[PDB]
RNA sequence: GCCGUCGCUGGCAGUCGGCAGAGCGAGAAAGAGAGUGGCGCGGACGCUACGCCGCGACGAGUAGGAGGGCCGCUGCGGUG
RNA sequence: UGGAAUGCGAGUGCCUAGUGGGCCACUUUUGGUAAGCAGAACUGGCGCUGCGGGAUGAACCGAACGCCGGGUUAAGGCGCC
RNA sequence: AGGGCGUGAAACCGUUAAGAGGUAAACGGGUGGGGUCCGCGCAGUCCGCCCGGAGGAUUCAACCCGGCGGCGCGGUCCGGC
């Protein structure tokens, strides 16, 4: 959408501090599981080691 | 992915997709482009016409950079300069004409295909075409040469 | 005290015997699992008279009563207690079948739960 | 959105369970426990749950408030109804109808809050 | 009569739909003033326009 | 989507192929509800053919 | 010399990253991967900088 | 038995898109609803085009959308496309256009918005005009692909201006026998 | 009668409920439209829309093709 | 008044496996004394195809096949098998 | 698990049990006979409502207090984002 909320930073004691950060626009990009999968099942072929008889 | 391929549905059928009468022998036509003139002539004439013979002059030590000349058409000539150069000449009133240097963008010859917008230009280029130069005069503009 | 199903229709099956493989009787290397015979001169795949039969799609079961045990219930493998609450709103049409590996200490506290939930178990006296 | 993240959760969830030609779902607030857009207890903006009370007796009802939507901690409200078998099935009914709160789930909520009462009586 | 009544099926929407009511004939052949199984029999017997 | 990426060379978040992904709110909206034919939600199972003779 | 490694377009690895971040701020798409976040106070869980200390 | 032939019983049209993306499989849900629940043969064409492969819905150029929306009569209409609206750098003036496409390249959003036109989506269009009143369906050139130059009558055939498959093109790559009236013949 | 394939490019987002009014099978292109003057708090199921439902027609097959396998084998990333 | 009848949704585009030993029959038909021979034409078959009949049977007569209940037939039959 | 000793399949063989036996055996369709175990069969389903029949509660409605949540065209309330 277009409405970017105001997330609140949480102190290390769990309780919410005063600091706020506007939700970055990345958290509204399209969710594409097919693109995510196609990219994952190709990028993790790269860390593979050769093997052969 | 073998699990998607066609040899996984071909388990259990004797000839494995290749024929009972005519087997899948090794090379029943010769290897490669064999028989281009004898038994594969209908194919080398129906699909690769002109494949056999010589034509033209040889050129022994050809160097592909003496004949370097990339062209740009007039339609996308105005895309070499920024946008506030084509519109600044619109808002302009003193008749000034922007200098489009083409060999600076990476083209040597200017061919004239597209239409042009009505404003003057000064096209610096290495080689010009007759029509590319006439379409520039007919709009008002100069065809500078640069060696 | 049997746990009756929702409705118990009449189950009709177009065939009861298994579909044995061609020539699974003369040999021991040929198991009973079915393999469509693809030989040229074969007498089974030409559908001769009096030969073995072939699994057509015509033998399919009525969809209304397909996979349905003779107790009018469908079935579900249950690996632990938590997989019963999944089945507690399908009570009167599906049953539970504790897996083969669930030891008797857990299978007792699984039949115990399914008794409260009124879920029917097919093997409730299994291991003990 | 609901239909968006349902088109992501419809097959590659972790609560999805697929065996014996059936397909149930183990979501927290899924009542009827079956994998469907309508009864999924995590996708929508307003869901309903009917769990058993932590002690022996009672039925807890879990509504999902509107205001807190990305705050999982302060998102759900819970109310334990430890009453007779009929008042609790007129309280869930009012909770849903009179509030006009996800009203297509009411008979599902009663049918579940009855399975709990039935699974909390003394066995025979 | 025996044919149209007992074995009479209509090619409606390219579907062999059994002629069970006059509103299956009127709905298709109505524009020719054939609106009942009797107008149908009369059109077949007396070869009509 | 209006301010490019600063740390990358030229990158803007991928655009959206549809904005209001809530086709429930889309479908029960007065814009679309008015432009529909009445639902034909009656089931007409096969009529047994008796013999008019 | 089997082809072990695959290469992906950069704009597509970035599409996949933005799709794997836009999906980590949704309570359903995180509680469906299996994580036990029934008591996290807010999903884009931010903490003060002293945590790096 | 009946003596029919089942050669053509299975019509091969696309019952659904082959892609698995969920921002398309939601458009196809909304338009499958509009397609069946309205009597407008517009939605039926949009739905039938949302199935089509990436080679059957080709790109549009901004210039071809200019000259197809400049035709007399169709003013103040929304230009609907099912493919993408690419830029056309060889056009200098851009009017204001109401447009609705699946994609608009990041240099055609610029031009259209700086002109002053709107760029809707297919859900925005479905809310603006459900039955699709006031629209102009378009589609880019389908025979534009270089693939369609090798199709037709095979080369080496009287009056078959079909492009052959050659490794490289040059003096000595298929220019000798079936092309010269001198060396052999030509067609 | 049942299974399946094909076709209808069929139907279903209308579960529109005390902010209610429960319909779109009927031969005849189009509104159960607006305005302008003469007690008892109640109502089954559904909708994994890749889902569900209704209608007809059809069902041989070597070589070959295609699809669907919640058929099976071994390991990998996730998840139970 | 869409200018005969009857029937039926058509048009178009790529990619493409297998095949390129055939055989039989009515009718026409060439060589041969003829052949379960050699060779053509048209259609239908066998090959790729079960089923009822012809005792038996690649090709003849009927008839073409999802799995089943009732009824009726085809071609063939009805002393007994 | 007894010194080539984890598990210890198949073909093949021995013995015990059960049946059977002159058209080699085996096989598909159909039943019948006997066995083996299973149903933990052998007095046979429960569920909602209502009517009556006998009992038991610290109990219903309606009011009062406190909390919580939904909705609000609060026509157009305050302050936010
Ligand atoms: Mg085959
Ligand atoms: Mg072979
Ligand atoms: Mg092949
Ligand atoms: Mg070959
Ligand atoms: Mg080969
Ligand atoms: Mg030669
Ligand atoms: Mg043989
Ligand atoms: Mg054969
Ligand atoms: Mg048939
Ligand atoms: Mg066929
Ligand atoms: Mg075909
Ligand atoms: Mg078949
Ligand atoms: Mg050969
Ligand atoms: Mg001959
Ligand atoms: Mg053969
Ligand atoms: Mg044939
Ligand atoms: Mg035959
Ligand atoms: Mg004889
Ligand atoms: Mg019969
Ligand atoms: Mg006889
Ligand atoms: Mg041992
Ligand atoms: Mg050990
Ligand atoms: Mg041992
Ligand atoms: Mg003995």
């Amino acid at each position: 959408a277009c409405a970017r909320p105001l997330i609140s930073v949480y102190s290390e004691k769990g309780e919410s501090s005063g600091k706020n950060v506007t939700l970055p626009a990345v958290f509204k990009a399209p969710i594409r599981p097919d693109i995510v999968n196609f990219v994952h099942t190709n990028l993790r072929k790269n860390n593979r080691q050769p093997y052969a008889v | 992915p073998s699990r998607l391929r066609k040899t996984r549905k071909l388990r259990g059928h004797v000839s494995h997709g290749h024929g009972r009468i005519g087997k899948h022998r090794k090379h029943p036509g010769g290897r490669g482009n064999a028989g281009g003139m004898h038994h594969h002539r209908i194919n080398f004439d129906k699909y690769h016409p002109g494949y056999f013979g010589k034509v033209g002059m040889r050129h022994y030590h050809l160097k592909r950079n003496q004949s370097f000349c990339p062209t740009v058409n007039l339609d996308k000539l105005w895309t070499l300069v920024s946008e506030q150069t084509r519109v600044n000449a619109a808002k302009n009133k003193t008749g000034a004409a922007p200098i489009i240097d083409v060999v600076r963008s990476g083209y040597y010859k200017v061919l004239g295909k597209g239409k042009l917008p009505k404003q003057p230009v000064i096209v610096k280029a290495k080689f010009f075409s007759r029509r590319a130069e006439e379409k520039i005069k007919g709009v008002g503009g100069a065809c500078v040469l640069v060696a | 005290a049997a746990l009756r199903p929702l409705v118990k229709p009449k189950i009709v099956k177009k065939r009861t015997k298994k579909f044995i493989r061609h020539q699974s009787d003369r040999y021991v290397k040929i198991k009973r699992n079915w393999r469509k015979p693809r030989g040229i001169d074969n007498r089974v795949r030409r559908r001769f008279k009096g030969q073995i039969l072939m699994p057509n799609i015509g033998y399919g079961s009525n969809k209304k009563t397909k996979h349905m045990l003779p107790s009018g219930f469908r079935k579900f493998l249950v690996h632990n207690v938590k997989e019963l609450e999944v089945l507690l709103m399908c009570n009167k049409s599906y049953c539970a079948e504790i897996a083969h590996n669930v030891s008797s200490k857990n299978r007792k506290a699984i039949v115990e739960r399914a008794a409260q939930l009124a879920i029917r178990v097919t093997n409730p006296n299994a291991r003990l | 959105s609901a239909h968006l993240q349902w088109m992501v959760v419809r097959n590659c969830s972790s609560f999805l369970i697929k065996r014996n030609k059936q397909t149930y779902s183990t979501e927290p607030n899924n009542l009827k426990a079956r994998n469907s857009f309508r009864y999924n207890g995590l996708i929508h903006r307003k869901t309903v749950g009917v769990e058993p009370a932590a002690d022996g007796k009672g039925v807890v009802v879990v509504m999902k408030r509107r205001s807190g939507q990305r705050k999982p901690a302060t998102s759900y409200v819970r109310t334990t109804i430890n009453k007779n078998a009929r008042a609790t099935l007129s309280s869930i009914r009012h909770m849903i109808r009179k509030n006009k709160y996800h009203p297509d789930l009411r008979m599902a909520a009663i049918r579940r809050a009855s399975a709990i009462l039935r699974s909390q009586k003394p066995v025979m | 009569n025996e044919l149209i009544y007992k074995r009479g099926y209509g090619k409606i929407n390219k579907k062999r739909i059994a002629l069970t009511d006059n509103t299956l004939i009127a709905r298709s052949l109505g524009k020719y003033n054939i609106i009942c199984m009797e107008d149908l029999i009369h059109e077949i017997y007396t070869v009509g326009k | 989507w209006r301010k490019a990426a600063s740390l990358k060379s030229n990158y803007n978040l991928p655009m959206h192929k549809m904005l209001n992904t809530d086709l429930s709110r889309i479908l029960k909206s007065p814009e679309i509800q008015r432009a529909l034919r009445a639902p034909r939600k009656k089931i007409h199972r096969r009529v047994l053919k008796k013999n008019p003779l | 010399w089997r082809r072990w490694h695959r290469r992906v377009n950069t704009t597509q690895k970035r599409y996949a990253i933005c799709s794997a971040l836009a999906a980590s701020a949704l309570p359903a798409l995180v509680m469906s991967k299996g994580h036990r976040i029934e008591e996290v106070p807010e999903l884009p869980l931010v903490v003060e900088d002293k945590v790096e200390g | 038995g009946v003596d029919i032939r089942h050669n053509k019983d299975r019509k091969v049209r696309r019952k659904e898109p082959k892609s698995q993306d969920i921002y398309l499989r939601l458009l196809v849900k909304l338009y499958r609803f509009l397609a069946r629940r309205t009597n407008s043969t517009f939605n039926q064409v949009v739905l039938k085009r949302l199935f089509m492969s990436r080679t059957n819905r080709p790109p549009l150029s901004l210039s071809r959308m200019i000259r197809k929306m400049k035709l007399p009569g169709r003013e103040n209409k929304t230009a609907v496309v099912v493919g993408t609206v690419t830029d056309d750098v060889r056009v200098q003036e851009v009017p204001k256009l109401k447009v609705c496409a699946l994609r608009v390249t990041s240099r055609a959003r610029s031009r259209i918005l700086k002109a002053g036109g709107k760029i809707l989506t297919f859900d925005q269009l479905a809310l603006d005009s459900p039955k699709g009143r006031g629209t102009v369906l378009l589609s880019g050139p389908r025979k534009g692909r270089e693939v369609y130059r090798h199709f037709g009558k095979a080369p080496g055939t009287p009056h078959s201006h079909t492009k052959p498959y050659v490794r490289s093109k040059g003096r000595k790559f298929e220019r000798a026998r079936g092309r010269r009236a001198s060396r052999g013949y030509k067609n």
